[PDB]
């Protein structure tokens, strides 16, 4: 009930007013800790033209607890599993109270423009991406048309 | 390799203003402490500005996935000096009127050529403060600007400060500075 006030207020006000280019967001009516974020699939990326939904949850001790983010929209990505779980380091081990939400949001949007190989977790998509890149793209492009478009 | 306060005069006495020579130096250092940057490594970039103004030298600042190396501890520690409501802009107060008013919990509680970590909106953002003796120099070095309140574009001298804008100045021990120069995180950062 006693935390780091100014920062959460200011970080939120920024997310719903002064947000990162290509990222908009609307807070959840029920819980004020959950944010309904929307990221636009970048250009020259397989997701171009798609608007993906992400769930942003700010835990109890947010600054001292990495925030929780996940794709609520399906997507063929070597770094996002079937459940929507993103595989970003600054969300896992490498998270610090010194990093803000923008850091994570930016990181994710960067990941769409250019997926990451250096990924220890086992994933079929990943496998197809690094070998059959050609087809893998074709497929992401089609999933962006199915799940990431007309999805609102 | 114009390292150390060598060009500390090359970017100080000219036809440039006070709030003007800031964005000056920072823009230089930025090119060394944050080769093309703009993410969340603010905290790291600022700790490095103090590092250069304290003499230790300029080293590429830590990037997002390296912040936890040391920064998570610095926070660990100085947290009470951050969860403070610190200085707060008054209604209608301008950017210069606030930068000057802030250069007090500095100029006063200062030293010969000492530095400080300035927290913006309680860890929302960071900038480094340097006391040259008579005035103060605020350096962002992450986006290479002078004093600002996490603004994409450096704001005009007489723009209005948003309501309730707050900055907590962080007094940083010289030991803390020596502790970081003796840390692996620091020694592993690319020099210059």
């Amino acid at each position: 009930m006693a935390g780091l006030p100014r920062r959460i207020i200011k970080e939120t006000q920024r997310l719903l007013a002064e947000p990162v280019p290509g990222i908009k967001a609307e807070p959840d009516e029920s819980n004020a800790r959950y944010f309904h974020v929307v990221i636009a699939g970048p250009q020259d990326s397989p997701f171009e033209g798609g608007t993906f939904k992400l769930e942003l949850f700010l835990p109890e001790e947010y600054p001292m607890a990495a925030p929780k983010v996940r794709f609520m929209t399906k997507i063929y990505h070597p770094n996002v599993d079937k459940l929507g779980r993103i595989c970003l380091d600054i969300l896992k081990d490498k998270w610090s109270p010194a990093l803000q939400i923008r850091t994570v949001l930016l990181s994710i949007q960067a990941l769409l423009s250019a997926p990451n190989p250096d990924d220890p977790l086992a994933n079929d998509v990943a496998e197809q991406w690094k070998t059959n890149e050609a087809q893998a793209i074709e497929t992401a492009r089609a999933w962006t048309r199915l799940y990431a478009m007309n999805n609102i | 390799n114009v390292n150390v306060k060598k060009l500390l005069e090359s970017l100080n006495s000219k036809s440039l203003g006070d709030m003007d020579k800031d964005s000056e130096l920072a823009a230089t250092l930025q090119k060394m402490i944050n080769p093309s940057g703009g993410d969340g490594n603010a905290s790291g970039c600022a700790l490095h500005a103090c590092m250069a103004m304290l003499g230790y030298g300029v080293r590429e600042a830590p990037v997002p996935n390296e912040i936890s190396e040391y920064m998570t501890g610095f926070f660990h520690r100085h947290l009470e000096q951050i969860d403070s409501e610190g200085i707060v802009s008054h209604p209608n107060e301008t950017y210069s009127k606030f930068r000057e008013r802030i250069a007090e919990n500095i100029l006063q509680n200062t030293s010969k050529g000492s530095v400080v970590m300035i927290s913006i909106e309680q860890a929302t953002h960071w900038i480094a403060g340097f006391n040259d003796g008579e005035k103060i120099m605020f350096l962002d070095v992450q986006t290479g600007k002078g004093f600002n309140l996490y603004d994409p574009v450096e704001k005009s001298p007489d723009a209005f400060v948003d309501e309730n804008s707050s900055v907590q100045v962080i007094h940083v021990s010289d030991q803390e500075f020596d502790h970081y120069a003796n840390s692996s995180s620091w020694k592993s950062k690319r020099l210059c």
